[PDB]
């Protein structure tokens, strides 16, 4: 997984959400983006994972909202086995405040498949409060 | 146009005399914006009036205005030798931004 | 400060077009609420608004005037230029460039310049 | 201005009210009617602005 991008009419006429998790950078930016039927960041000679096409949004209007925030624990390269790792997010919409809860967990025991059954909190990572109505977004990974 | 003005009036220095421009008021409308220049000859025309008994920075307290159902009366008090020139109304208009007022010049002895 | 001064022609031929400018200096007529418009007054009789136009584009005419008139700006030499058609012998007039507002209609105005008919 | 300002907006026409707190705005066409509207408006089409 790399990062999500999200708007409502896939054509930089309508402000939309940026959210990039590719090496260091985690940046929010509110602003129109033209969006296709199939951005896609993964594909790289099919074995090395890279977040090729980084320019999946083509254009923009108009720009309000930008932060910065660290990134978070992940691995590098690509392979196949041993999934230690899991991730758990929550996305809420409130009066138009998007907020979001994460928890992220290594080295669970139990097998693939499997849903653990250890209890576990998710302390509050962000909300953003940009005001529109959400029904369509979709994560793009790398 | 449909805007009329007199154009001559006279009076004695150092007393108060009056002039008036009047219309109609459909045209002009409620809203009067009612504003007076004055033009002595051989220079541009400025600004002494430009809203409902009022006056710009660079004053002459002997100007005043004052804006009836219907006309707009401009009044001056202590006169001197520079009345003797041309005195323009002029007023917003519904149909036309158009004011075409004769002016009004002045006399004195 | 501001001073406006018009240019042009004093002499016409009534077959031939007019053209006039009004070199502003003092404003940039870019800010966003003034405007700035055209007054003649024929010799012996009232004034005569001819048009005006905005900061942001937006060009008013007279109503009788509009295809006899025509209106241009150049922010960059400051600069408006305005042409005159098939003008008439009850045409020629005493022309100024003034500043335009919203509340004080008029505020300063150019010197300006006689324009008459003839051979 | 004295001729008139028509740079502003307001919007007319929507299918239902909207949530608290929403700023997009769709510049799409509208029907009003139950015929199918397309390319540009007139009859039960109006202008959603
Ligand atoms: C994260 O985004 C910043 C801002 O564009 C960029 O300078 C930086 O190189 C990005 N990090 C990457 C590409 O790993
Ligand atoms: C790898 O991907 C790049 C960009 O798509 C392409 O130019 C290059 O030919 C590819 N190489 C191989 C070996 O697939």
């Amino acid at each position: 997984i790399r990062g999500w991008i999200f708007g409502t009419t896939l054509d930089s006429k309508t402000q939309s959400l940026l959210i990039v998790n590719n090496a260091t950078n985690v940046v929010i930016k509110v602003c129109e983006f033209q969006f296709c039927n199939d951005p896609f960041l993964d594909h790289k000679n099919n074995k090395s994972w890279m977040e090729s096409e980084f320019r999946v949004y083509s254009s923009a209007n108009n720009c309000t909202f930008e932060y910065v925030s660290q990134p978070f624990l992940m691995d590098l390269e690509g392979k196949q086995g041993n999934f230690k790792n899991l991730r758990e997010f929550v996305f809420k919409n409130i009066d138009g405040y998007f907020k979001i809860y994460s928890k992220h967990t290594p080295i669970l025991v139990r097998e693939p498949e499997d849903l653990p059954q250890g209890f576990s909190a998710l302390e509050p990572l962000v909300d953003l409060p940009i005001g529109i109505n959400i029904t369509r977004f979709q994560t793009l990974l790398a | 146009s449909a805007l009329t003005q007199p154009a001559s009036v006279s009076g004695s220095p150092g007393q108060s005399i009056t002039i008036s421009c009047t219309g109609t008021s459909s045209d002009v409308g409620g809203s009067n914006y009612v504003s007076w220049y004055q033009h002595h000859p051989d220079r541009a025309p400025k600004l002494l009036i430009y809203e409902v008994t009022n006056r710009p920075s660079g004053v002459s307290n002997r100007f005043s205005g004052s804006k009836s159902a219907n006309t707009a009366s401009l009044t001056i008090s202590g006169l001197q030798a520079e009345d003797e020139a041309d005195y323009y109304c002029s007023s917003y208009t519904t149909t036309s931004t158009h004011i075409l007022f004769g002016g009004g010049t002045k006399l004195t002895v | 400060q501001i001073t406006l001064k018009e240019s042009g022609p004093t002499l016409v031929k009534p077959t031939q077009t007019l053209t006039l400018t009004c070199n502003f200096s003092g404003f940039s007529l870019n800010t966003y609420g003034v405007g700035v418009g055209w007054i003649r007054q024929p010799p012996g009789k009232a004034l005569e608004w001819l048009a005006l136009i905005y900061w942001d584009g937006d060009e008013r005419y007279g109503p009788f005037f509009k295809n006899k008139v025509t209106i241009a700006k150049d922010t960059s030499k400051n600069q408006v230029v305005l042409t005159m058609t098939n003008m008439d012998p009850v045409d020629t007039a005493t022309y100024y460039c003034a500043r335009h507002l919203i509340p004080t209609i008029f505020d300063y105005w150019g010197q300006g310049t006689l324009v008459t008919v003839s051979s | 201005k004295v001729s008139g300002n028509y740079n502003y907006l307001y919007r007319l026409f929507r299918k239902s009210n909207l949530k608290p707190f929403e700023r997009d705005i769709s510049t799409e066409i509208y029907q009003a009617g139950n015929k199918p509207c397309n390319g540009v408006a007139g009859f039960n089409c109006y202008f959603p602005l």
